RNA sequence: UUUGCUCCACACAAUAUAGAUGGAUACGAAUAAGGCGUCCUUGUGGCGUCGCUGAACCAUAGCAGGCUAGCAACGGUGCACUUGGCGGAAAGGCCUUGGGUGCUUGCUGGCGAAUUGCAAUGUCAUUUUGCGUGGGGAUAAAUCAUUUGUAUACGACUUAGA
RNA sequence: GCAGUCAAGCGUUCAUAGCGACAUUGCUCGGCUCUUCCUAUCAUACCGAAGCAGAAUUCGGUAA
RNA sequence: AAGCUCGUAUCAGUUUUAUGAAUGUAAGAAUGAAGAGCUUUUAGUGGGCCAUUUUUGGUAAGCAGAACUGGCGAUGCGGGAUGAACCGAACGUAGAGUUAAGGUGCCGGAAUACACGCUCAUCAGACACCACAAAAGGUGUUAGUUCAUCUAGACAGCCGGACGGUGGCCAUGGAAGUCGGAAUCCGCUAAGGAGUGUGUAACAACUCACCGGCCGAAUGAACUA
RNA sequence: GAAAUUGUUGAAAGGGAAGGGCAUUUGAUCAGACAGGCCAGCAUCAGUUUUGGUGGCAGGAUAAAUCCAUAGGAAUGUAGCUUGCCUCGGUAAGUAUUAUAGCCUGUGGGAAUACUGCCAGCUGGGACUGAGGACUGCGACGUAAGUCAAGGAUGCUGGCAUAAUGGUUAUAUGCCGCCCGUCUUGAAA
């Protein structure tokens, strides 16, 4: 007794556990066979519709993500424990996030695509932003600092106990909108970011650092090797 | 002293004599007061007197040793 | 033993402690406990209090002059505790309440004398590790007592003159200690220790 | 089920050392000193390594572990109360009367004197716990800030400031008027 | 105290039928004749006999097979309740199936009120590889090199005054 | 505060017999009710 | 009051004892901690040691403790004179300055004990007194009766008067 | 309250030997005066909830 | 009480075996006893209350009728603190030993025994066919049982994604998942509900349920005691 | 010239009852024997009983164990060996069946002891009791005569010889103890 209740909830989607991993294991082995190169992407964050933007860029080579340690055992660990010839020479070099390409294509004409494609994305903690920025000193407005404000429109009043509380800049409302008295930097150019700093960028709605998708290593089925490319 | 774990009689007896724990037993003070309360048990009345004596002798020479200093 | 003994009510328990001076009267022997303020019960504070609370609600409705007579002073509040612990309405009784003897603090001649303690009655002993008890001092003051400061006072110097003597005792101590040690080795000695002694 | 040893580990870092006999604590560092008594809570405490610190409790229900964890809780807040230190920030906010806090200091006491709460004739006097130090923002209106070494020193001494000022048999929702904790943080960022 | 009893029964032979199945069993009790009684008791529940249709055939004192080597035993126990009965398994560290029963009995008495004429006991059986040890208070004890003190020791008196302030040091 | 009324624990005679004749009374309905 | 009353000394009777019969032998605090010894950076400090019972420690040998001969050492102790300091919680006692004075079982000698008949508490304690002694010391009030009226059923109270 | 709807389980196995809680759905001898006590408090004291703008109030808590 | 026989094989609140549809018989079965039968006549006596076990009826619940059985009555004593029916107990006067029921902190005679456990109670509990308020509530605590997850990384914790058809249809001033009425479908994935709550007039924004990233061993749910 | 009831004198007791029973202290008072009595101590005995010390056996798996000899195993893994990264050598992650710790299981051997039961085994301490009164009996030892713990206590020794036993009595103390008679009823009341 005298134990945390867990908070009780009636939504729709449930739990996958063993069923749906066993799924992305046979999945991954039996593309591994068909397709001829393997491309392991190194991708640390994705907005989902840009991943639906790189599945409708091509939809003859599969992309497969998922948990890490389904990829290894699926692919091979060591030496004894492998599906095809030194295949476990890129599960080694696959380090953080979940990003697997599976392709039938040329060599060349995927490094050219992931080279020429950069999108523009929120910034990130322990990543520095390049804007050095201060919220206007007057009332503070809904793309705040950007644009023109005779444009703009100020932010809804609700979201004041966000800005004060979590955000920890000093808020008061004055007839409807929201005031602050000085101007306040949050970030600057060249800076490292803590949390809070992404998500006043974020709740700003400024999106001034670029994304470029990056893969670290390639196999290939008939030569029986892996090759390691450091494109960004 | 060193016993590896579930030691039988032999394994015990082993270790026991090599760490020489009887003998650091009876060099302690705790085994020279259970001796002492021993020894004065099985006191003769007539040792007993001894003890009388002997300490009407060593008072005399510790109180000269004292009102000195 | 001894023609009276003092016992040194501290760290004690009420009961316990007044359970083994009952009996230990009735049969004759003199006693005088002492430092009863810092005695001790069991069980969180306030449940003490409510308890002798629901005590100091008793009177003889018509005329509480007569009633159940309410006694704050850490003494007697354990003279009760020990009373109603020997047939007191007996002359056996009288007698044996007779040679008994309740004291806040520890005055003279007592001070200057040996005061032992009863380990059945000792709370760390009894006790538990980690269960609150309630020491006297509170549970009196927050009821009636009124003293409490003045023997806190009071008994704070009369520890230093304690202390004092003792720092002097300690010192001739070890100057016999020494002296004895120096009379090692001595035929008389040598043999002594064949004896124990 | 009666655990057999239970232990905590307080990380001392370098600037700060830790002197503990029965269970009286030092934390001697930049800053200053912190003393806490602990004799209620039954432990026991080991250095290991001069720069970590070992709580145990051996033969412990629930409710003894339960107080395992506070002192390394407790004893840790003394550390980063040292290092840190404790800052926190206090934003008053009035509709119509302007709120007129003032620190006055009658025998020695060091007051904190609220005046014109809600237009109020009565002068609160709030006191000022001994190792709490309090100074007016410069260039941002309306805030006082409280700052020390003890989190129970500049904590209560905030919930005292905030709770002289209470809207009585009035609204919650139309009566803004008040003083309030903005920030709980530290005298030194990093 | 407690000891182990072989005990065996066969349903007197008589006409038509000679020398039936002989039913054993291993049966806790104090002496012989509570062993007997407790054997009579579990056959007219295991199947439909009587004490006058049978005989007590051997009856034997079961010594322990290393009574110095400190074992891991678990307990499959059930017992009649407040309500109906139920299945338990409990986890015992001890020397010997006397001793490790006997702190049973007296445990299932402590947390479960339950005499003696509640519980069968169905098997005692010898973990003999650790790791397989389930219970978390008998594997407590099974972690290496264990070095565990004793704080807070009380010292037992012999009189009634004391001349010292005990010290509870250990 | 003004500490209210505590209850006894002293059972009276007429109660600890009038305890055995009630429960007297529960086994013989117990023993009819087992029979349906 | 025919020196009545108190206080010191020894003296005889009595009267009792909820109950002497070697010694009530003084730190404080903590207990998941302490005591003592030593040392130093003087500290909630290092190092050593102790407890696990007062089963201790101090006192303890002499006709219920006599009489004597010594030897060794400047000790231990009793008694009464005595310099102070200390003690207010019921202090009523604690240490100390010295002179005298017996005794000492520290060690060694010489006498005396018995017949209390094989045991019989075998009386050695401490109160409360009274009668005697031989020295000090100290020189009353209260009640009734009268009055008073701040009091008053009567008591009681407050007063007043050589 | 009666009847039904669910229905944790138990029924000698067990939902089709049966009992079954909270809900829910059906229409419908009296009085004068004093003392003491109780709280199950009308007022006075302090609080919590309430479209509680203020005032006034309603419910609730501690409280004899 | 008196006389006359046999002092016996005259029997018994009992068991066994057999005969039978808890009661019926017989025994050259057992065990127990020396107080048996027959006349004659001579006092007192002719209520019941309590409880246990069978059994038939009953009901919010108590209960009501028989039978048989104890107890009290004509009976002291030990115990249950106290006492009409509760536990013990074959009453001459004494001595010694041992016990019953009940007990062993002190009152109070006898262990502040020993051993394993459980409990902290804002008036605990010592109580008793474990009977009444009693079915439950509780983030008190200790044991269990049955299903679950888990080094293909368990629970907790922050960091991020949490999608496009799609602002699905009616609704209506304005309702984009979140005032409401009905299905509640497709695609894309590692996973995302015609949407779990906060929110705006409407949107937005946040949240979780679902995943994924570091973090590295246990944890989760439903019941029983 | 009784008792009720009262006075005086002497003793004693008395904190919201008294008188009563068992036992004793205390105070008061009294009886014999002394023309062998009162109280005791020790020894050896007998009956009932309580409490220790020590020896012999016998039973079970002819204890089980331990211990020893042999054959296999895994470990909370032992020495060694390999490896990682550091305060110099500590730790950590593999191997390694004990090597420079040990443990478990199996087979065999020769023992001890616990527990249980018996001895018409021995040897102590303590308590209460001594009834009967020439001899018969049953016995034991003794070569026999005789002796004895065998059909119930004798032997030795001491104090006192009266208020020292004990009694009566007034009180104290521990514990117990409804106010009798009647009449009701199943009882109490």
């Amino acid at each position: 007794r005298s134990k945390r209740s867990k908070l009780v909830t009636l939504a729709q989607t449930d739990k996958k556990g063993r069923e749906n991993k066993e799924r992305i294991f046979d999945e991954v082995r039996e593309a591994l066979d068909t397709y001829r190169y393997v491309w392991v992407l190194h991708l640390d964050d994705v907005r989902t519709p840009v991943l639906q933007e790189i599945r409708t860029s091509w939809a003859g080579s599969k992309l497969i993500m998922g948990k890490r340690k389904v990829l290894q055992k699926a692919l091979g660990e060591k030496r004894e424990e492998e599906y095809k010839e030194n295949l476990y020479q890129l599960s080694k070099l696959c380090s953080g996030v979940t990003g697997l390409l599976f392709t039938d294509e040329d060599v060349n004409t995927v490094k050219e695509y992931f080279k020429s494609y950069v999108r523009s994305d929120y910034s990130r903690p322990n990543t520095k932003a390049p804007l050095t920025f201060t919220i206007p000193e007057g009332i503070v407005y809904s793309r705040g600092g950007q644009i023109p404000a005779e444009e703009d429109v100020p932010m809804i009043h609700s979201l004041e106990p966000t800005m004060r509380n979590k955000f920890e800049i000093p808020t008061k409302i004055k007839a409807g909108k929201i005031t602050i008295d000085s101007p306040y930097l949050v970030c600057t150019e060249g800076e490292k970011l803590d949390v809070r700093q992404a998500l006043i960028l974020k709740q700003f709605g400024i999106a001034a650092s670029e994304f470029k998708v990056k893969v670290s290593a390639y196999y290939d089925n008939d030569s029986s090797t892996v090759e390691s490319t450091n494109i960004n | 002293f060193a016993l590896p774990r579930g030691a039988r009689t032999a394994t015990v007896s082993k270790k026991w004599a090599a760490a020489a724990v009887c003998e650091k037993w009876a060099a302690s003070s705790w085994a020279k007061k259970i001796a002492q309360r021993e020894r004065r048990a099985a006191l003769t009345d007539f040792e007993r007197f001894q003890v009388m004596v002997l300490r009407k002798q060593k008072r005399y020479t510790v109180k000269k040793a004292l009102a000195k200093a | 033993v001894e023609p009276v003994v003092v016992i040194d009510g501290k760290g004690h328990l009420v009961g316990r402690l007044a359970s083994v001076v009952a009996k230990q009267l009735l049969n004759g022997q003199k006693i005088v406990v002492v430092r009863a303020e810092e005695l001790n019960i069991s069980g969180e504070f306030f449940r003490n209090k409510l308890k002798y609370h629901d005590f100091l609600r008793k009177a003889t409705a018509f005329n509480k002059t007569r009633g159940p007579f309410h006694f704050r002073a850490p003494s007697r509040i354990f003279y009760k505790a020990l009373r109603g612990m020997v047939s007191h309405k007996t002359a056996r009784g009288k007698a044996a309440l007779e040679r008994l003897k309740v004291f806040e603090g520890i005055p003279p001649p007592y001070d200057k004398k040996k005061r032992v303690v009863v380990p059945q009655a000792l709370r760390v002993l009894r006790l538990k590790p980690g269960r609150k008890y309630t020491t006297l001092g509170k549970l009196s003051t927050s009821v009636g007592w009124k003293y409490e400061d003045v023997v806190a006072k009071l008994e704070a110097k009369r520890k230093v003159s304690s202390a004092e003597y003792y720092a002097k005792k300690r010192a001739f101590t070890k100057k016999v200690a020494s002296a004895n040690a120096t009379a090692a080795e001595s035929d008389v000695a040598k043999q002594l220790a064949a004896l124990g002694y | 089920m009666k655990y057999i040893q239970t232990e905590q580990q307080i990380e001392v870092p370098e600037g700060v050392t830790v002197s503990i006999k029965s269970r009286i604590v030092k934390v001697v560092g930049p800053r200053g000193t912190l003393t806490k008594n602990l004799k209620h809570i039954d432990v026991t405490f080991t250095k290991v390594n001069n720069q970590l610190i070992k709580v145990a409790v051996h033969n412990g229900g629930r409710k003894h572990v339960a107080a395992l964890r506070t002192v390394k809780s407790l004893v840790d807040n003394m550390i980063t109360g040292v290092t840190k230190g404790y800052k926190y920030k206090m934003r008053y906010v009035y509709a119509h009367f302007p709120i007129n806090v003032n620190i006055v200091e009658k025998d020695g006491a060091k007051f904190i004197e609220v005046r014109n709460f809600l237009g109020d004739k009565k002068i609160r006097n709030v006191p000022v716990r001994d190792g709490v130090t309090i100074e007016f923002s410069t260039n941002v209106k309306d805030e006082i800030v409280l700052s020390g070494n003890s989190v129970e020193d500049v904590s209560q001494n905030a919930a005292d400031l905030q709770q002289i000022c209470r809207v009585r048999n009035k609204d919650i929702r139309k009566f803004l008027d008040g003083i309030y904790v903005s920030h709980k943080g530290f005298i030194t960022e990093d | 105290h407690f000891k182990e009893y072989q005990v065996i029964g066969r349903r007197l032979p008589t006409e038509s039928v000679p020398e039936p199945k002989l039913f054993r069993m291993r049966i806790f009790a104090s002496n012989e004749v509570i062993a007997k009684s407790r054997y009579w008791y579990f056959l007219q529940k295991l199947h439909k006999v009587k004490k006058a249709s049978g005989e007590i055939v051997s009856i034997n004192q079961i010594n322990e097979a290393h009574p110095t080597k400190v074992k891991n035993f678990g307990v499959w126990v059930r017992y009649d309740s407040r309500s109906g009965t139920h299945n338990m398994y409990k986890e015992i560290r001890d020397v010997s199936r006397v001793a490790a029963v006997e702190t049973l009995y007296q445990d299932m008495a402590a947390r479960h009120r339950a005499r003696f004429r509640s519980i069968h006991i169905l098997k005692v059986a010898e973990i003999e590889k650790t790791a397989d040890v389930k219970r978390q208070y008998v594997k407590q004890f099974l972690t290496k090199d264990l070095k565990f003190p004793l704080p807070h020791r009380v010292q037992k008196s012999t009189k009634t005054f004391s001349y010292k302030r005990p010290s509870t040091f250990y | 505060m003004r500490v209210r009324k505590r209850q006894s624990r002293r059972t009276s005679t007429k109660l600890k017999e009038g305890i055995k004749k009630k429960a007297s009374a529960h086994r013989k309905k117990e023993k009819k009710m087992a029979k349906k």
